[PDB]
C-alpha cells in the first residue's frame, strides 16, 4: 500500500497472531491428553451413526 | 558547588492545548489516544464483556442443581423415603474395625 | 468559687497571672515575638502576592 | 480581622475588652431590653467608680478581681451573632468562596460567554504586574533598622503606586459569593 | 491459558516495535482486548474446574485474580503516562515492558498447577517490582525501600523452598491435583510443626502477617503509581492465594499452628487501623489500611471454614479494587503539588467537584458500606470468626468503628474545609484521570450486582 | 396481589426518576425541584392505594422480586415486607417528605447547589424506605447504613464550615457504635437460624435470644439517640434546616424504633431485654427534657424534643406495646416536621437568626407561622384531640396501669410535665414578648413554597391521629379500667407544666438580675456529657494511636527487632571477618591452625 | 408454571364479601380502572410475546449423571477412581444444597401464609426442616473449606464407631 503507512501500521498483526497462535497451541494439547476420551466412568458411551471421537 | 541543572520549573499543562485530556502533549495523539481507552475500556470491555458473563449458562451447575433437587424432591415424597438422610454412604458399604 | 484548669479545660487568659505583668523583661520579649512573626508573615505575604508565581508555597515548617 | 494585633495590650485595651464582654454577657442573662438597659446602667457605673485610679498597681489588681468575677457570673450559653466565631452562619460560605486565580483554568468555550468581563480582568492583571515591582522596592526601602517590626503595611507614598501587597485584600472573594 | 499468555507476550514486541507517538495507543488497547479475552475462563458450566494441560489449569479462585490481573495492566499504563513524558522513548519503552512482564508472570503464577513452578514465579516477580520501586521513585528513600520488600520475602522464601522440595521427595510431585486427592493426616510432631510454618511464612510475610509488615508502607510511600497498584493490588494476593492452595496438605495441625497467627492479625488489625488515624503521609495511610484489610484475609484463611474461604476471596477482589482506586486518587493530587502530606491540601472538592465524588465512593467502599462487595467479604468473614469464637466480634466491633473514622477523616481532611488557596497549580482534572477512576469503580459496582463470580472454591 | 404488589414496586421507581434525571444532561433543561416534588407527590399518591386495600382486608405480603446470589445453603434475594409497619410509615414519610421537598425550594432558593440538595433528600428518601420495608436483615442493613451515609453528607452541606463536618462525623461515629450491635445480631441469626429473613427469624422465638437482641438493641440506642449515644442527634443541626426537618425529627431517627418493632416478637419473651428498653427510654426522656429547658438555639430545643419523644417511644417498646410505639412514630411525624418547618420560616426572615433571645412578638409580625407553631406545639403537649393525643395518651395510660420499675414510671411522667415547659418556652419567647431582633424589618412569609407544604402539615397535625386511629385493626388490648387520677395524668401534668413555665417565664421580666445556679448549667451545658466524653475520649484513643501504635511499635521495636538487627549482626560478622592484616605469616599460623583441627577430629572419630 | 408437590401451597379461601354500608369502595373501581388501562395492554403485548415464541420453539434438557463407583470402591492413591468419586460427591453436596434451600423456602412460605396461626399451622414444615437440618449437619457439619468425599467418609465412620459403641453398651 505504502511503505510509509505499511511500517507504521504492520505491528497490527503482532497480538492477533500471537492470540490465533495461542489458540493453536492449546488445541495441541488437547490432543496430548485424548487417553480417557470416551473412556471414563461417567461420560462413555457408544458412538453414534457416523461420528469418530466424542470431542476433538 | 557541582555542575548540575536547575530543577524545571511547574507547568500548565492547558495553557498551550486547552483541549488536553491527559495522554500527550501533541493535540492529535491526545485526543486517539483518549478514544482508544475510551472505546476499548468502554465500549467494548466494559460493555461486552459484561454481555458475555451475563449469559454465561448455569453458571458452576446451579441452575441444574436447583433443577435436580426439585426433581429428587418430588421423587422421595412420593415414595415416602426422607428427604435427606443422615448416613451419606450406604452402611451396607463400610466394613468397620471389629473393634 | 475559682476555676482550677485541667489539660482539657485550660486556664483562661484573662485569669492567667503571666498575662497581667508588665515588667520590661516580658515587654521585651513580646515585642521580639512580634517582630518574628512579623518578619514571617512578611516573607509568605511577598511570596503570596506575586504574579510570577506558577506553584504552591512550600512551606518548610509542615 | 483587617487589623493586625499588637505586641501586648495596654492596661487600657484590656479594661475595655472585659467592659465589652461584661455587657454582652448582662445582655444574655436580661433578654428583656427594658430589663438589659437598666442593668447596662448599674454596669457602667462599677467602671465608673474606679475610672480614675491613678495608682496602677490598684488599677491592675482591679482588673484582676473583675476577670474573676466575669468567669463566676459567665453566661454558660452566650449570644452570638450569626456570622461570627462560633455562630450559627459562621464559615457558611466558605465552600462558594472560589478564589480568582481558577478563572486562569476555564476554557475558551467558558470564557466566551462573558466576554466582557475578561476584558476587565486582562486589565486588572496588567496593572498587578506592573506595580509589583515598585512595591517590593517601597517595602525594602521603609524596612526600619532596629529590628522592631509589625505587621502593618505602608501606603502609597508616591503618584501612580498602589498600596505594596493589595492584591490578596482587593480581589478578595465577596462576603456573600454567589 | 497460552491463548491469553501468548498475546500477552506479543506486547512486548508492540512495545518496542512501535512508533514513539503510537506506543501508549497501542499497547494500552491491545492490553484491554487482552483482559476482554481472559473473561472465557468465566465460562464453568459444570464442577469440574478447567485444567488445560499438565501446565495450566484455572478454577474459581484463580480466574477471578487473573481477570484482575489483566485488567490492572491498561490501568497501570494510563496512570503511568504524565509523569513519564518527561522521559526520553527507551525509558518509556522499558517502563512498559516491566509492566508487561509482572501481568505475564502473575498471571502464569495464578494458573501454575505445580507448586515448585508457582514458587518460581512467585519469586520472578521481585525482579520487575524492584525495578521499578527503585528506578522509577522519586525520593532516595526508595532504595531503602527495595531493600526491604526484595529481602522481606526472601528471607521467607527460603524455607518455603526448603518445604517444597521436602514435600516433592516424601510424595513424588508437587501437583496440586494429586496432592489434594492423596493429602494423609500430618503427625503432631516438633519437625512437621516447623513443615507448617516453613508452608505459611513466606505466604504470611507477603499478605503481610502484622508484625512482618514495615516492608509495605516503606515499599507505598516510594514506588511510583503503577507500582503501587499492582503491589497493593495483585501482589499481596499471592500471599492469600499461596496459602489456601498449600494448607490442604496441612491438615490437622492448623487447627492449634493457627492461633498465634489469627491473634497477630486480629490485634494487628487495631494496631494499623489506629496508626491511619495519625498518619501524615497520605500514601501511608492507603498502604496502613490495606494492612488492616489483609489482616482479616489472614484470619479467615487460618480457620479454614466455607464461609471464611468464601468471604476472603470477596475481600481479596473488592480490595484490590479499592485500594488501587485510592492510590491513583492520592496520586492525581501529588501529580500537581508533589508532596504527599495529607493535611497540605484541602477544600479540593471546591476546585475538583467530580474528582471529590470519585474519592467518596472509594471511601465508601473502603468503610465497607452495603451492598458492596468490600462489605459483603468482610460480614461473611465476620460471620465465620464468630462462629469460631464469639468473642472474635469484640476485636471486630473495634476495627469496624475506627475504620469508618480514618476513611472519613482522609474525605473530610482533602476534600473539604476551606480552600488551601496558594495551590494556584491545581490544573483541572484530566481526561485520563476521570477515566481511570471509573475503570476502577465500574467494576466494583458490577461485581456487587453480580457476587457469584467471586465466591471463591467453597461456595 | 397484582395491583397491591404493582404499587409498591412502583413507588420506588417513582423516587428513582429524579434520580434518573440527575445523571442525564435533561436536569438542566427542567425545574428540578419542582420535578422532584411531583414525583414524591404522585409516589405519596400511589401508596394510598396499598394503604386503603390494608385497612380493608389487613392481608400482610412477602414480595420477592430478585434473586442476588445463594450461598450453599443461603439465599439472597431482593425481598420486602409489606406489612401494617411499612405499609403506614411509607404513606406518612412520603407525605411529609413532599412537605419538606416543597420548602425547601423556598428555603434553599439562593443556594447554588439547589438540585444537588434536592437530590440528596430523595436518596435518603429511598434509603429510608429500603430501610422500612425490608424483609431480611442484610437488605435492612442497607438502608440503615444508607440513611447514615446521606444524613453525614446532608449535616455537612456547607462542608466549608469546620462544626458542620465535625457535626457530620459525630453522626457517623456514633451511628457506627450503634452498627456494631446490628452486625451482631445479623451473624447470630445466621448461624443459629441459617437465615435473616424475618419469617425463618420467626421460629427462633422459642431460643434464648440475649445475645442478638442485646445487638439490636444496641443499634437502636445508637440510631435513636438514647442516652449513652444520644449527643449526635443535637448537633446534627448543624446541616439546613430542611434536613433537620425530615432526617432528625421524623423519618431518620425513629429507624431505632422501627427496629425494635419488627423484632418484637422475640422481645416479648425476654423480660431482662423488656427492662433495659423501659429504663433506658426513661433515662433518655427525662435526660433530654432537662437539657431542652434551658436551651437558647430554636432547633436545638426541638431536636431535644426529638430525644425525649424517642425517649418515650423506647418506654413504650419496654412495656409490650410495640403498636403503640409505632402509632407514635406516625403521629410524631406530623406536628414535629411542622415545627421544623414554622421555625426554618422564622429563622429564614430574621437573616439566619436562631437564638430566640433576638425573636419576640412573632405571634403579630408572623401570623400564620406563629399560629401553625402553636398548633404543633398543643399537639406535642397532648392537647386533647390532635394528632399527638391519639397516641401519647394512650402511652401514659399503659404506664400508670402496667407492672413497670417505679423510678421510670415517675421520670416518665415528669419528662411529660417538662414538654410542656419547654413547649412554653417557644411559645413565650419566639411568639409572644417584645420585639428583639435588628430594626430592618423585611419578613416575608407570603410564598406559595413556604405556606402551602405548612398548611399540609398543620392538617396533618388536627386530623391525622383521629383517621389513623380509627382505620388501624385492633392490637393490643388497651386497660380503660383505672381511677381518674391516672386517667386524666397526662392532662394533668401537662397543664401544670403550662402553668409552672408560664409562671417562671413572668419572672424573667422583674428587674432582678438572675445567677448560674449549678442546675441550670447542666441543663444549659448538656449535663456536661459532651464536653466531657467528646474530649477525653478521642483524646486517650488518638494518643495511644500515635505514640503507642505507630510510634513505640512501627517505628520504633518492630524496626529494631527484626530488619535492624539483622542488619547490625551481618555487619558485626563482616567487619570480624574481613578486618584481614594481609600478612601470608598470619595466614599461613591460621592455615595450621585448619590442619591440627582436621587431624584432632580424624583420631576421635577412629573407631 | 412450577410443582405443586414440590412446593405445595393451600387452596384459598376467599369470603364473599358482603357490604354492609352504602358507600361506594375505593378499590373495587380502582382495580377496575387497573384492569382496564394498565392490565389489558399488558396482556395483548405478552400475548404477541408468546405467538412469536410459538413460531420459533427450541427444547433444552436436564442433564443426567449416571452414578459412578463411590469413594468407598477407591483404592487409595488411585487417583482415577478418586477423581471421579470426589466429582460425584461434589455434585451431590451442591444438590443437597438446594434441597435445604427448597425446605427454607417453605418455611418462609408457610409463615407468611399463617400469619398469627404460624405457631400451630406450620408444625410440619418446622418438622420437615428440622428432621432434614439433622441429616444435613450429619453429613456435612465440620468438614471445613477443604471438604471432600474422603472426609466425609471418615466423618461418618466416626460417627458410626460411637453410635456402635454405645449400642453394645446397652
Ligand atoms: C453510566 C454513566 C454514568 C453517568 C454519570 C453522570 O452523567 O451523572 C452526572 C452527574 C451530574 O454531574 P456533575 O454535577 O457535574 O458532577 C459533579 C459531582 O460529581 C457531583 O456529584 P454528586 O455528589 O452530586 O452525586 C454523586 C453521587 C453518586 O451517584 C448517585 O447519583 C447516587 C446513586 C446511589 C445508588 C443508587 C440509588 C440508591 O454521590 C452520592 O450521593 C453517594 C450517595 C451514596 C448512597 C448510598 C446508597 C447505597 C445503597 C443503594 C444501592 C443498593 C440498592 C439496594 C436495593 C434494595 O454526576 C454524577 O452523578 C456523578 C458522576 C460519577 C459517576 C456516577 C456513577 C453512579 C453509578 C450509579
Ligand atoms: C483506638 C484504639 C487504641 C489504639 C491502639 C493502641 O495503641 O493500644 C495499645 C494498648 C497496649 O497496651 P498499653 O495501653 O499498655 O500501651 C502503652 C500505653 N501507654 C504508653 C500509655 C502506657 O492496648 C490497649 O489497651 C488499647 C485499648
Ligand atoms: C427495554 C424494554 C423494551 C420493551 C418494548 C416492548 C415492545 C412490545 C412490542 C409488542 C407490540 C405488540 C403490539 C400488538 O399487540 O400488536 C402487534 C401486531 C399483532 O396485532 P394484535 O396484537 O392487535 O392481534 C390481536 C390478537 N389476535 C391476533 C389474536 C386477534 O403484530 C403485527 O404487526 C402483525 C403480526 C402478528
Ligand atoms: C491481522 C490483523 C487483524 C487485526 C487488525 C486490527 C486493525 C489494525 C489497524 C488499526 C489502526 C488503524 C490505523 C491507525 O494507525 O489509526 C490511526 C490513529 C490516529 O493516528 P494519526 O497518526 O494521528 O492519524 C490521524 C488520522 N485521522 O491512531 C490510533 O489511535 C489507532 C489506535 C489503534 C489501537 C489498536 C487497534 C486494535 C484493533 C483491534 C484488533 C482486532 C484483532
Ligand atoms: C447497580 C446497577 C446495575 C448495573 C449493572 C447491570 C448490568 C447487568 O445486567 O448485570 C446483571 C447480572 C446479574 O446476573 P446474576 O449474577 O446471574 O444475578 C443473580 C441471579 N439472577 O450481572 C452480570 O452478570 C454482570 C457481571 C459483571 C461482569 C464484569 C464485566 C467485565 C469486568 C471487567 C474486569 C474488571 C473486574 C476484575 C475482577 C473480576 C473478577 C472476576
Ligand atoms: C458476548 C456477545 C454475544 C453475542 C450474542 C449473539 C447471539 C446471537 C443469537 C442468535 C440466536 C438465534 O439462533 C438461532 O436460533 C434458532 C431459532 O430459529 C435455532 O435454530 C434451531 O432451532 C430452530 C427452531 O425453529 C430450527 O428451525 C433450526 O433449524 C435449528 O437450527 C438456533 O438456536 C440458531 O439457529
Ligand atoms: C521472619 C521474617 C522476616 C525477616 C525479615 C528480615 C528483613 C531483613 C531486612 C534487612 C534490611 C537491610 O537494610 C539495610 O540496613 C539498614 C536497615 O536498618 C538500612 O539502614 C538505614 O538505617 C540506618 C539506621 O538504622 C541508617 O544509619 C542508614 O543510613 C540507612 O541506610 C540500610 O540502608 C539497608 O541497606
Ligand atoms: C541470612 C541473611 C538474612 C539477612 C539478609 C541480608 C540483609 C542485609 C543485612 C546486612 C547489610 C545491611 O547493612 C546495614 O545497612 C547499611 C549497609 O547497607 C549500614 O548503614 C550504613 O549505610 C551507608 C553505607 O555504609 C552509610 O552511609 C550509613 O551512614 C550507614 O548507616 C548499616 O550499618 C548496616 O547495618
Amino acid at each position: 500500500t505504502l511503505f510509509q503507512l505499511l511500517r507504521e501500521h504492520w505491528v497490527h498483526i503482532l497480538v492477533p497472531a500471537g492470540f490465533v497462535f495461542g489458540c493453536y497451541l492449546d488445541r495441541k494439547d488437547d490432543e496430548k491428553l485424548t487417553a480417557f476420551r470416551n473412556k471414563s466412568m461417567l461420560f462413555q458411551r457408544e458412538l453414534r451413526p457416523n461420528e469418530e471421537v466424542t470431542w476433538k | 558547588q557541582w555542575q548540575e541543572d536547575p530543577e524545571p520549573e511547574d507547568e500548565n499543562v492547558y495553557a498551550k492545548n486547552p483541549d488536553f485530556h491527559g495522554y500527550d502533549s501533541d493535540p492529535v495523539v491526545d485526543v486517539w489516544n483518549m478514544r482508544a481507552v475510551f472505546f476499548f475500556g468502554f465500549s467494548i470491555v466494559l460493555v461486552f464483556g459484561t454481555t458475555f458473563v451475563a449469559y454465561v449458562p448455569d453458571y458452576r451447575m446451579q441452575e441444574w442443581a436447583r433443577r435436580e433437587a426439585e426433581r429428587l424432591v418430588k421423587y422421595r415424597e412420593v415414595n415416602g423415603l426422607p428427604i435427606m438422610e443422615s448416613n451419606y454412604f450406604d452402611p451396607s458399604k463400610i466394613q468397620l474395625p471389629e473393634d | 468559687s475559682k476555676y482550677k484548669p485541667a489539660p482539657l479545660a485550660t486556664l483562661p487568659s484573662t485569669l492567667d497571672p503571666a498575662e497581667y505583668d508588665v515588667s520590661p523583661e516580658t515587654r521585651r520579649a513580646q515585642v521580639e515575638r512580634l517582630s518574628i512573626r512579623a518578619r514571617l508573615k512578611r516573607e509568605y505575604l511577598l511570596q503570596y502576592n506575586d504574579p510570577k508565581r506558577v506553584s504552591h508555597i512550600e512551606d518548610p515548617a509542615l | 480581622a483587617f487589623c493586625a494585633p499588637p505586641a501586648y495590650l495596654t492596661h487600657q485595651q484590656k479594661v475595655l475588652r472585659l467592659y465589652k464582654r461584661a455587657l454582652r454577657h448582662l445582655e444574655s442573662w436580661c433578654i428583656h431590653r427594658d430589663k438589659y438597659r437598666y442593668f447596662a446602667c448599674l454596669m457602667r457605673a462599677r467602671f465608673e467608680e474606679h475610672k480614675n485610679e491613678k495608682d496602677m498597681m490598684r488599677a491592675t489588681q482591679l482588673l484582676r478581681e473583675a476577670e474573676e468575677e466575669f468567669w463566676q457570673n459567665q453566661h454558660p450559653q452566650p449570644y452570638i451573632f450569626p456570622d461570627s466565631p462560633g455562630g450559627t452562619s459562621f464559615e457558611r460560605y466558605e465552600c462558594y468562596k472560589v478564589p480568582e486565580w481558577c478563572l486562569d483554568y476555564w476554557h475558551p468555550s467558558e470564557k466566551a460567554m462573558y466576554p466582557d468581563y475578561f476584558s476587565k480582568r486582562e486589565q486588572w492583571k496588567k496593572l498587578r504586574m506592573e506595580s509589583w515591582d515598585r512595591e517590593v522596592k517601597q517595602l525594602q526601602e521603609e524596612t526600619s533598622p532596629d529590628g522592631i517590626m509589625t505587621e502593618a503595611l505602608p501606603p502609597a507614598r508616591r503618584e501612580g503606586d498602589l498600596p505594596p501587597l493589595w492584591w490578596h485584600i482587593v480581589t478578595r472573594p465577596r462576603e456573600r459569593p454567589t | 491459558m497460552l491463548k491469553i499468555i501468548l498475546p500477552s507476550l506479543m506486547l512486548l514486541p508492540l512495545t518496542w516495535l512501535s512508533s514513539p507517538k503510537k506506543t501508549w495507543t497501542n499497547v494500552t488497547s491491545y492490553s484491554f482486548l487482552i483482559s476482554l479475552t481472559s473473561l472465557t475462563l468465566l465460562w464453568q458450566t459444570d464442577e469440574n474446574y478447567k485444567n488445560f494441560s499438565n501446565m495450566f489449569s484455572s478454577d474459581p479462585l484463580s480466574t477471578p485474580l487473573i481477570i484482575l490481573t489483566a485488567w490492572l495492566l491498561p490501568l497501570m499504563l494510563m496512570a503511568s503516562q504524565n509523569h513519564l513524558k518527561k522521559d526520553n522513548n527507551v525509558l518509556q519503552k522499558l517502563y512498559i515492558s516491566m509492566l508487561i512482564s509482572l501481568q505475564i508472570l502473575l498471571i502464569m503464577t495464578f494458573s501454575a498447577t505445580e507448586l515448585i513452578m508457582f514458587y518460581i514465579l512467585f519469586e520472578a516477580t521481585l525482579i520487575p517490582t524492584l525495578i521499578i520501586i527503585t528506578r522509577w521513585g522519586n525520593q532516595t528513600e526508595r532504595l531503602n525501600a527495595g531493600i526491604y520488600f526484595l529481602f522481606y520475602t526472601l528471607i521467607g522464601s527460603i524455607p518455603l523452598l526448603i518445604a517444597l522440595i521436602l514435600i516433592q521427595n516424601h510424595v513424588g510431585t508437587l501437583n496440586l491435583m494429586i496432592l489434594s486427592f492423596t493429602t494423609h493426616t500430618l503427625d503432631a510432631s516438633w519437625s512437621n510443626n516447623l513443615l507448617w510454618l516453613a508452608c505459611m511464612m513466606a505466604f504470611l510475610i507477603k499478605m503481610p502477617l502484622y508484625g512482618v509488615h514495615l516492608w509495605l508502607p516503606k515499599a507505598h510511600v516510594e514506588a511510583p503509581i503503577a507500582g503501587s497498584m499492582i503491589l497493593a493490588a495483585i501482589l499481596l494476593k499471592l500471599g492469600s492465594y499461596g496459602m489456601i492452595r498449600i494448607s490442604i496438605i496441612l491438615d490437622p495441625l492448623t487447627k492449634y499452628m493457627a492461633y498465634p497467627f489469627i491473634l497477630l492479625s486480629l490485634w494487628g488489625m487495631i494496631m494499623t487501623s489506629s496508626i491511619c488515624l495519625r498518619q501524615t503521609d497520605l500514601k501511608s495511610l492507603i498502604a496502613y489500611s490495606s494492612v488492616s484489610h489483609m489482616a482479616l484475609v489472614i484470619a479467615s484463611i487460618m480457620i479454614q471454614t466455607p464461609w471464611s474461604f468464601m468471604g476472603a476471596t470477596m475481600l481479596m477482589i473488592a480490595h484490590g479494587l479499592t485500594s488501587s482506586l485510592l492510590f491513583c486518587l492520592a496520586n492525581s493530587n501529588y501529580e500537581r503539588i508533589h508532596s504527599r502530606t495529607m493535611i497540605m491540601a484541602r477544600g479540593l472538592q471546591m476546585v475538583f467537584p467530580l474528582m471529590a465524588t470519585w474519592w467518596l465512593m472509594a471511601s465508601l467502599a473502603n468503610l465497607a458500606l452495603p451492598p458492596s462487595i468490600n462489605l459483603m467479604g468482610e460480614l461473611f468473614i465476620t460471620m465465620s470468626l464468630f462462629s469460631w469464637s464469639n468473642f472474635t466480634i469484640i476485636l471486630m466491633g473495634i476495627n469496624i468503628i475506627i475504620t469508618g473514622m480514618y476513611s472519613m477523616y482522609m474525605i473530610i481532611t482533602t476534600q473539604r474545609g476551606k480552600l488551601t488557596n496558594h495551590m494556584i497549580n491545581l490544573q483541572p482534572s484530566h481526561t485520563r484521570e476521570l477515566t481511570l477512576m471509573a475503570l476502577h469503580m465500574i467494576p466494583l459496582i458490577l461485581l456487587t450486582t453480580s457476587p457469584k463470580l467471586i465466591t471463591g472454591l467453597t461456595m | 396481589m397484582n395491583i397491591f404488589t404493582t404499587s409498591i414496586l412502583l413507588i420506588f421507581i417513582l423516587l428513582l426518576s429524579p434520580i434518573l434525571i440527575s445523571m442525564s444532561n435533561l436536569i438542566k433543561h427542567i425545574n428540578f425541584p419542582l420535578y422532584t416534588t411531583t414525583s414524591i407527590k404522585f409516589s405519596f399518591i400511589i401508596s394510598l392505594l396499598p394503604l386503603l386495600m390494608f385497612f380493608h382486608n389487613n392481608m400482610e405480603y412477602m414480595i420477592t422480586t430478585w434473586h442476588w446470589v445463594t450461598m450453599n445453603s443461603m439465599e439472597l434475594k431482593m425481598s420486602f415486607k409489606t406489612d401494617f409497619f411499612s405499609i403506614l410509615f411509607t404513606s406518612v414519610a412520603l407525605f411529609v417528605t413532599w412537605s419538606i421537598m416543597q420548602f425547601s425550594s423556598w428555603y434553599m432558593h439562593s443556594d447554588p447547589n439547589i438540585n444537588r440538595f434536592i437530590k440528596y433528600l430523595t436518596l435518603f428518601l429511598i434509603t429510608m424506605l429500603i430501610l422500612t420495608s425490608a424483609n431480611n436483615m442484610f437488605q435492612l442493613f442497607i438502608g440503615w447504613e444508607g440513611v447514615g451515609i446521606m444524613s453525614f453528607l446532608l449535616i455537612g452541606w456547607w462542608y466549608g464550615r469546620t462544626d458542620a463536618n465535625t457535626a457530620a462525623l459525630q453522626a457517623i461515629l456514633y451511628n457506627r457504635i450503634g452498627d456494631i450491635g446490628f452486625i451482631l445480631a445479623m451473624v447470630w441469626f445466621s448461624l443459629n437460624m441459617n437465615s435473616w429473613e424475618l419469617q425463618q427469624i420467626m421460629f427462633s422465638n422459642n431460643n434464648d435470644n440475649l445475645i442478638p437482641l442485646m445487638g439490636l438493641l444496641i443499634a437502636a440506642t445508637g440510631k435513636s439517640a438514647q442516652f449513652g449515644l444520644h449527643p449526635w442527634l443535637p448537633s446534627a443541626m448543624e446541616g439546613p434546616t430542611p434536613v433537620s426537618a425530615l432526617l432528625h425529627s421524623s423519618t431518620m431517627v425513629v429507624a431505632g424504633i422501627f427496629l425494635l418493632v419488627r423484632f418484637h416478637p422475640l422481645t416479648t419473651n425476654n423480660n431482662f431485654i423488656l427492662t433495659t428498653m423501659l429504663c433506658l427510654g426513661a433515662l433518655t426522656t427525662l435526660f433530654t427534657a432537662i437539657c431542652a429547658l434551658t436551651q437558647n438555639d430554636i432547633k436545638k430545643i426541638i431536636a431535644f424534643s426529638t430525644s425525649s419523644q424517642l425517649g418515650l417511644m423506647m418506654v413504650t417498646l419496654g412495656m409490650n406495646q410495640p403498636h403503640l410505639a409505632f402509632l407514635h412514630i406516625c403521629t410524631h411525624a406530623f406536628f414535629k416536621a411542622m415545627l421544623f418547618m414554622c421555625s426554618g420560616s422564622i429563622i429564614h426572615s430574621l437573616a439566619d437568626e436562631q437564638d430566640i433571645r433576638k425573636m419576640g412578638n412573632i405571634t403579630k409580625i408572623m401570623p400564620f407561622t406563629s399560629s401553625c407553631l402553636v398548633i404543633g406545639s398543643l399537639a406535642l403537649t397532648g392537647m386533647p384531640f390532635l394528632t399527638g393525643f391519639y397516641s401519647k395518651d394512650l402511652i401514659i395510660e399503659a404506664i400508670n396501669t402496667c407492672n413497670t420499675n417505679a423510678w421510670a414510671l415517675l421520670i416518665t411522667l415528669i419528662a411529660t410535665s417538662m414538654t410542656a415547659m419547654y413547649s412554653m418556652r417557644i411559645i413565650y419567647f419566639v411568639t409572644m414578648t417584645k420585639p428583639r431582633f435588628p430594626p430592618l424589618i423585611s419578613i416575608n412569609e407570603n410564598d406559595p413554597d413556604l405556606m402551602n407544604p405548612i398548611k399540609r402539615l398543620a392538617f396533618g397535625s388536627i386530623f391525622a391521629g383521629f383517621v389513623i386511629s380509627y382505620n388501624i385493626p385492633p392490637t393490643s388490648i388497651p386497660v380503660l379500667t383505672m381511677p381518674w387520677f391516672l386517667k386524666t395524668t397526662a392532662l394533668i401534668i401537662s397543664v401544670l407544666g403550662f402553668l409552672i413555665a408560664l409562671e417562671l417565664n413572668n419572672l424573667t421580666m422583674k428587674l432582678s438580675m438572675n445567677k448560674a445556679n449549678p442546675y441550670s448549667s447542666f441543663s444549659t451545658l448538656l449535663g456536661f456529657f459532651p464536653s466531657i466524653i467528646h474530649r477525653i475520649t478521642p483524646m486517650k484513643s488518638l494518643n495511644l494511636s500515635l505514640k503507642t501504635s505507630l510510634t513505640l511499635l512501627d517505628l520504633i521495636w518492630l524496626e529494631k527487632t527484626i530488619p535492624k538487627s539483622t542488619s547490625t549482626l551481618h555487619t558485626n560478622m563482616t567487619t570480624l571477618t574481613t578486618n584481614q592484616k594481609g600478612l601470608i605469616k598470619l595466614y599461613f599460623m591460621s592455615f595450621l591452625i585448619n590442619i591440627i583441627l582436621i587431624i584432632i577430629l580424624y583420631s576421635i572419630n577412629l573407631e | 408454571s412450577w410443582d405443586k408437590d414440590v412446593y405445595p401451597e393451600p387452596p384459598s379461601r376467599t369470603p364473599a364479601p358482603s357490604p354492609q354500608t352504602s358507600l361506594p369502595n375505593p378499590i373495587t373501581y380502582l382495580t377496575k380502572a387497573y384492569d382496564l388501562v394498565v392490565d389489558w395492554p399488558v396482556t395483548l403485548v405478552r400475548e404477541f410475546i408468546e405467538r412469536q415464541h410459538a413460531k420459533n420453539r427450541t427444547y433444552y434438557y436436564h442433564r443426567q449423571y449416571r452414578r459412578v463407583p463411590d469413594i468407598t470402591e477407591c483404592k487409595e492413591g488411585d487417583v482415577l477412581c478418586i477423581y471421579e468419586a470426589e466429582m460425584q460427591w461434589r455434585r451431590d453436596f451442591k444438590v443437597d444444597q438446594e434441597i435445604m434451600n427448597i425446605i427454607q423456602e417453605r418455611l418462609k412460605a408457610c409463615q407468611q401464609r399463617e400469619g398469627e396461626n404460624y405457631q400451630q399451622n406450620c408444625a410440619k414444615e418446622l418438622e420437615q426442616f428440622t428432621k432434614v437440618t439433622k441429616a444435613y449437619q450429619d453429613r456435612y457439619l465440620d468438614l471445613g473449606a477443604y471438604y471432600s468425599a474422603r472426609k466425609c467418609l471418615a466423618k461418618q465412620k466416626q460417627r458410626m464407631l460411637e453410635e456402635r459403641k454405645a449400642a453394645r453398651q446397652e
